[PDB]
RNA sequence: GGUGAAAUUUUAGUACCUGUGAAGAUGCAGGUUACCCGCGACAGGACGGAAAGACCCCAUGGAGCUUUACUGUAGUUUGAU
RNA sequence: GCUUCUAGUGAGAAAACAACUGCCCGUACCGUAAACCGACACAGGUAGUCGAGGAGAGUAUCCUAAGGUGAGCGAGCGAAC
RNA sequence: AGGUGUAGUGGUAGGAGAGCGUUCUAAGGGCGUUGAAGGUCGAUCGUGAGGACGGCUGGAGCGCUUAGAAGUGAGAAUGCCGGUAUGAGUAGCGAAAGACAGGUGAGAAUCCUGUCCACCGUAUGACUAAGGUUUCCUGGGGAAGGCUCGUCCGCCCAGGGUUAGUCGGGACCUAAGCCGAGGCCGAUAGGCGUAGGCGAUGGACAACAGGUUGAUAUUCCUGUACCAGUUGUUUUUGUUUG
RNA sequence: GGUAGCGGAGAAAUUCCAAACGAACUUGGAGAUAGCUGGUUCUCUCCGAAAUAGCUUUAGGGCUAGCCUCGGAAUUGAGAA
RNA sequence: GGAGCUGUAAGUAAGCUAUGAUCCAGAGAUUUCCGAAUGGGGGAACCCAAUAUCUUUUAUAGGAUAUUACUUUUCAGUGAAUACAUAGCUGAUUAGAGGUAGACGCAGAGAACUGAAACAUCUUAGUACCUGCAGGAAGAGAAAGAAAAUUCGAUUCCCUGAGUAGCGGCGAGCGAAACGGGAAGAGCCCAAACCAACAAGCUUGUUGGGGUUGUAGGACUCCGAUAUGGUAGUCUGUUAGUAUAGUUGAAGGAUUUGGAAAAUUCCGCUAAAGAGGGUGAAAGCCCCGUAGACGAAAUGCUGACAACACCUAGGAGGAUCCUGAGUACGGCGGAACACGAGAAAUUCCGUCGGAAUCCGCGGGGACCAUCCCGCAAGGCUAAAUACUCCCUAGUGACCGAUAGUGAACCAGUACCGUGAGGGAAAGGUGAAAAGCACCCCGGAAGGGGAGUGAAAUAGAUCCUGAAACCGUGUGCCUACA
């Protein structure tokens, strides 16, 4: 996928559009991204769970990945991802700025 | 099969013909005859057909 | 009290007599009788159900059988080669 | 299989005792059945063995022994048929 | 474009004409989360097939115009498939004895225990071949199955259970029959058949009694045996007129 | 264990050959053929029959003619009363 | 290839991964047992051996690996009646043995219903079925041809000829061919004469040469050139391309509505990309892509190039020799030819008889003469043609779950049948499970709240939710019909 683990993202679509956030866990078969503090859903958990309460708990749900666009670091600025060798390594290049990553 | 070892004459098929001209299958044979004949320098018993040995080329030892 | 089918079934608020009519009508005509809903019984009718009558006839249908029907033919036999 | 006979084969044999070796498959359960064949936990069908006592010819019959069973809807009522 | 006048306008088989609606295609022009199609309701319009417009439901698509192409229109085929009725709360609930006490449980005529009663007993007992193939045991369960019920079950769930030199089968034997090297025969395919095999329902063949588990036992264990063979020890006698 | 459908087997009944045997079952030829029965789906408008003759292995089928419908041509108007 | 991964399938558990995992493509290794099965047996997936070597145990028992079917081809060795032999027998060697793609090809064998308005000829058909053999295609093919415009110059297939000529209980029906126009094109090797060598009993075989045909050719005898051209040869390399993974790949933000925007409005931009799919509704500019550019360690496939191999002589002479025999052809009986025995040529099968051979032979639809055209009884041969179980990329005024494959779903399954065989039903919560914590009645099932959600009368028998059918409420009516 364009967007990876670990990456600042913006969310260009949905309930929380505009919020960013670092990618928690990535999904690449599915197409989908978890970003921190982004969809988050109330979960009805009997405590079969290790939790002497059950309670209903708040978790990040997994947002399709076409909805978050990735960070520039040096900008602050969501921006498109272009693939320009560097020293050999191929790395993904802020299309608006050309930084890297 | 029952063949002629030489010249490969061997049973097939034709019609019976009626005056009224009904057709049924009938089988149609050669003439053929166990005649030892040297094969390949042995004596042996062979179907051959009496065709072939009209000729007098193939053996009658 | 529990459990729970089926054949059948165009819709049916589904009487009697005489008559009528595809000539034997719960349903048409005339008249007569009959408050509404059931339960236990009986089978006269619904030409009741079941089976596209087996009898009968028909189809230039089918099948099995017979013979000095026709035409063939396995087999058998006789001759030529 | 076994027992004999020589032909062949033979350098070793046998006895006693001691120690030791011996593979694969089946081996539950039902089986005059609710567990098999009958579409059913179906009044049918299912080879062979054992199959007790009294009376008795008897494995008949009636009642019983060892043993097994009360059987997969019941409660009333005590009409017709 | 219409108007007037006269006349005509029942109809099966059937001929002719002109249209309605369905899905799709093309172009154009449009409508849709401010709610498409579909569903449902309404007292709406047209000469007919049929067409709108609203409310509700619904949640994504779909009209209109012109032309095109069609798996294009259903009420009947003892039509096919599905659903659901009627008969009905009706027939039936499959050959027989049960009763009560106590228990278990949310709940018991129906499960457990007890007592008496009753039934089979050349059997409804005890074995075993086949067949079945987990139905066996233990602990749970009560949706479905069980012709009622159910706390129970040959059902469901979770675990477990089948131990052999001697039993039955193979490493033994053959019968019927079957297969069949070469072989014989035959349009093909194949048919038959010798040697040689396969094949029990028969022949041959070494252990028994008791005990033991919830479930296996001539299989495990105890005691006491037997059959085939192996290694070693001692004892005898034979080494090629052996 | 053997005999298999153009067959087998039959102390013989058209008897049996996997719950229908004058000839099993299955698949295929195959959408067999069916001058027979049944069924054949929207609308309005115009017109509208026949159930006869002849021939027919023809008689509840068919063919030509007659009768219906649509279109067209044309004449000293040939039709009807 | 570059960050996650340990399939469907969650869950826990335990792990792997920047020393590059999972994943993707090429090439290898492993590949139990059954099955042609093939050491022997057998009721497939089991059982039981022999021989050799190794291993286990003190040893027997036990274990491992290898070899061992049948027939064929060739060679060797043994070796019967039986003298030499031969057969048999043992070993080695060599090659088949089965399956398919339910298709296409060739061949053997070969129906019936049906049509003829009956039915035996005929038709259905040389079809279905069965069997053999194949090959990627097969078959056919290099004139004993088509013709008679005078000529054409192997075969195959398409158009046409033509529903013509014909065949036919002259019924029903069956039904050409050549010419003409196209696709594609390609030609070659033997036998014999003769020569040489060898072996054998002057010929009589093996080998090599020679030779290949119809305006006749060749042998042979003369001379004369050892050139020039061609190829339907080979895991011969080299090279390029190509298939089988991939890389790169432009351009949008706000605003209104909404749970969500891609819808809307506003201004922008990109286009060799406005194909298509996905994304919380309908996106050229969010994602995957698309146009375009680019990429191969490995293994195939193709094309060249090179190599190597294999073919390729002109002219003049006829004295003699050769040019496919039990063949051609004929009688008889069948069959194939559109052609049903017919006046029936041409081709073939069975049976019997049976030629000529260059001054020859065959055909020109009985037959003869003449003329013309060809040269059988030997073989091979690419392309144009047929088909698609599979693979890759796509297409559709094709289907949209009673349709479309029987099968969108764990289907040739469940289920039925002794067996062959027959053969189903069954898709949809939501954008995301966020799949209703907790409470209450209940043994549970199931409900009521509370929550999640835009919506739960979307709660899993989950989108929509028609009708039959079943029920609850009640505006009006109903117990003399
Ligand atoms: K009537
Ligand atoms: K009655
Ligand atoms: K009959
Ligand atoms: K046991
Ligand atoms: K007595
Ligand atoms: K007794
Ligand atoms: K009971
Ligand atoms: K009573
Ligand atoms: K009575
Ligand atoms: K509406
Ligand atoms: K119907
Ligand atoms: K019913
Ligand atoms: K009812
Ligand atoms: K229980
Ligand atoms: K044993
Ligand atoms: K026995
Ligand atoms: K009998
Ligand atoms: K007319
Ligand atoms: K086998
Ligand atoms: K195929
Ligand atoms: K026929
Ligand atoms: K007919
Ligand atoms: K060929
Ligand atoms: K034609
Ligand atoms: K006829
Ligand atoms: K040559
Ligand atoms: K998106
Ligand atoms: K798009
Ligand atoms: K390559
Ligand atoms: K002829
Ligand atoms: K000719
Ligand atoms: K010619
Ligand atoms: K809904
Ligand atoms: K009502
Ligand atoms: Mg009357
Ligand atoms: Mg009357
Ligand atoms: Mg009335
Ligand atoms: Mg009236
Ligand atoms: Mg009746
Ligand atoms: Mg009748
Ligand atoms: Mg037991
Ligand atoms: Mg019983
Ligand atoms: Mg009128
Ligand atoms: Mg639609
Ligand atoms: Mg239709
Ligand atoms: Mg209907
Ligand atoms: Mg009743
Ligand atoms: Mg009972
Ligand atoms: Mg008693
Ligand atoms: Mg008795
Ligand atoms: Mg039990
Ligand atoms: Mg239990
Ligand atoms: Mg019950
Ligand atoms: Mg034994
Ligand atoms: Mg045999
Ligand atoms: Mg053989
Ligand atoms: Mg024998
Ligand atoms: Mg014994
Ligand atoms: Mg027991
Ligand atoms: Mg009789
Ligand atoms: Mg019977
Ligand atoms: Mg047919
Ligand atoms: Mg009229
Ligand atoms: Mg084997
Ligand atoms: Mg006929
Ligand atoms: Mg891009
Ligand atoms: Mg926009
Ligand atoms: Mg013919
Ligand atoms: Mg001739
Ligand atoms: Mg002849
Ligand atoms: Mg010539
Ligand atoms: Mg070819
Ligand atoms: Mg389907
Ligand atoms: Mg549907
Ligand atoms: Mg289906
Ligand atoms: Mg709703
Ligand atoms: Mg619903
Ligand atoms: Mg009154
Ligand atoms: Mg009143």
């Amino acid at each position: 996928m364009f967007v990876k683990k670990g990456d600042k993202v913006k969310v260009i679509t949905g309930k929380d559009k505009n919020k960013e956030g670092v990618v928690l866990a990535a999904f690449p078969k599915q197409d989908k991204v978890i970003v921190e503090g982004v969809n988050v859903v109330k979960k009805h958990q009997k405590p079969n769970q290790a939790a002497p309460q059950g309670g209903i708990l708040e978790v990040e749900a997994p947002i399709h990945v076409s909805n978050v666009m990735v960070i520039d670091p040096s900008n602050g600025e969501a921006t498109k991802v272009a693939f320009k060798e560097v020293d050999g390594k191929k790395v993904r290049v802020s299309k608006k700025t050309g930084e890297v990553l | 099969a029952k063949v002629c070892y030489f010249t490969g004459r061997k049973t097939s098929s034709g019609n019976n013909r009626s005056h009224a001209m009904n057709s049924t299958k009938r089988t149609v044979k050669p003439n053929l005859q166990k005649v030892r004949v040297l094969i390949d320098g042995k004596p042996k018993k062979v179907w051959v057909s009496t065709r072939a040995l009209k000729s007098g080329k193939i053996e009658r030892v």
